[PDB]
């Protein structure tokens, strides 16, 4: 159904600055994503769960999805976030201490909706 | 000058990490690399210190120790209390190294064992810690395959180094972290 069940932004610090999981909950883990999204839905389907990275300002992109044939799309949406993320935020990121990530008010999940449904578009 | 936090995996770090730089608690995942900021002590001058977030995983602990051991006035070896009991063996070995790496500086950081996760109910006290890594440590020194651990002949004790060792006690999830801002504002 949805592109994506799971994602999440983390520093390589380790600090998680934002995280999706449905527009029903606040992320709580792959595994309740793989229940809710494909246990609770109906082989069955698995979750693939992949990562990028962002080395210039330390930044992993988690993802966890359905259909391994549609990574292309969910790569694409990795992309369009990675980059709306690091300009939106860029300086809240680019700073050296942590305090940066610490007081900054991630609040991505509007721009995130808009680029997931308009991904989604683009599937079809 | 800078306190580096380190430990095993899942000890704590960057939980207090965040926690004495604004009174919070965060999500976290495990670190790939260290995180740094400032931190204004409690006491009346407020001095400044750089706190250092040093990874745990294996392939990195001393990889990074190294890199910023000699610029640090204090290090603070994160301990999961309530694991502690399977996990001894892993964390008297890399106390072990942190302990030879501390005294073969030229001035020795200040060194605190950081009992944590006390908020967990099966969670082992410092004194019971500071115990166990004593053993751990004292049959350490043989087996382990030149700077060595206290006198040959007497059974290990951490009075027995060259350096300023304390234990204490902390939970990251407010938190308590009273005792280690206080020993933090002390070694400032
Ligand atoms: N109950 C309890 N949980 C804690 C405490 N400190 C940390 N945790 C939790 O333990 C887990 C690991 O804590 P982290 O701070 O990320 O661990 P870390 O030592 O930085 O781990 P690495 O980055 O792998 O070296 C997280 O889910 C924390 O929220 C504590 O005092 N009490
Ligand atoms: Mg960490």
């Amino acid at each position: 159904h949805s592109m994506v069940d799971f994602f999440t932004i983390f520093s390589k610090g380790g600090l998680v600055l934002w995280c999706f999981q449905g527009v029903s909950d606040s992320c709580t883990g792959p595994v309740n994503a793989l229940i809710r999204s494909v246990l609770l839905q109906e082989t069955h389907e698995a979750l693939t769960l992949k990562y990028k990275l962002d080395n210039q300002f330390e930044l992993v992109f988690v993802v966890g999805f359905q259909k391994i044939l549609t990574l292309t799309y969910v790569d694409k949406l990795i992309d369009d976030v990675h980059r709306l993320f690091r300009d939106k935020y860029r300086t809240e990121i680019q700073q050296q201490s942590a305090l940066s990530l610490l007081n900054g008010t991630f609040d991505f999940q509007n721009d995130f909706l808009r680029l997931l449904r308009e991904a989604e578009e683009s599937s079809k | 000058r800078a306190v580096l936090f380190v430990g095993l995996c899942d000890s704590g770090k960057t939980l207090l990490f965040v926690r004495l730089l604004t009174g919070q608690y965060r999500d976290t995942q495990t670190s790939i690399t260290d995180s740094s900021a400032i931190y204004k002590v409690n006491n009346n001058r407020g001095n400044s210190l750089t706190l250092i977030d040093l990874p745990g995983h294996e392939s990195l602990r001393f990889q990074l120790l190294d890199r910023f051991k000699s610029s640090a006035r204090a290090v603070v070896f994160v301990v999961d209390s309530a694991a502690f009991q399977r996990e001894v063996k892993d964390v008297a070995e890399f106390l072990y190294q942190v302990l030879i790496d501390s005294m073969a500086l030229k001035n020795s950081p200040s060194l605190l064992i950081a009992c944590n996760k006390q908020d967990i109910a099966m969670a082992k006290s410092a004194k019971l810690i500071q115990q166990q890594l004593e053993k751990e440590l004292n049959t350490l020194r043989v087996t382990r395959s030149p700077a060595q651990l206290g006198k040959k002949g007497k059974e290990f004790e951490f009075s027995q180094l060259p350096l300023k060792v304390e234990f204490l006690e902390c939970s990251a999830k407010s938190a308590d972290i009273q005792d280690l801002e206080k020993w933090l504002a002390k070694i400032a």
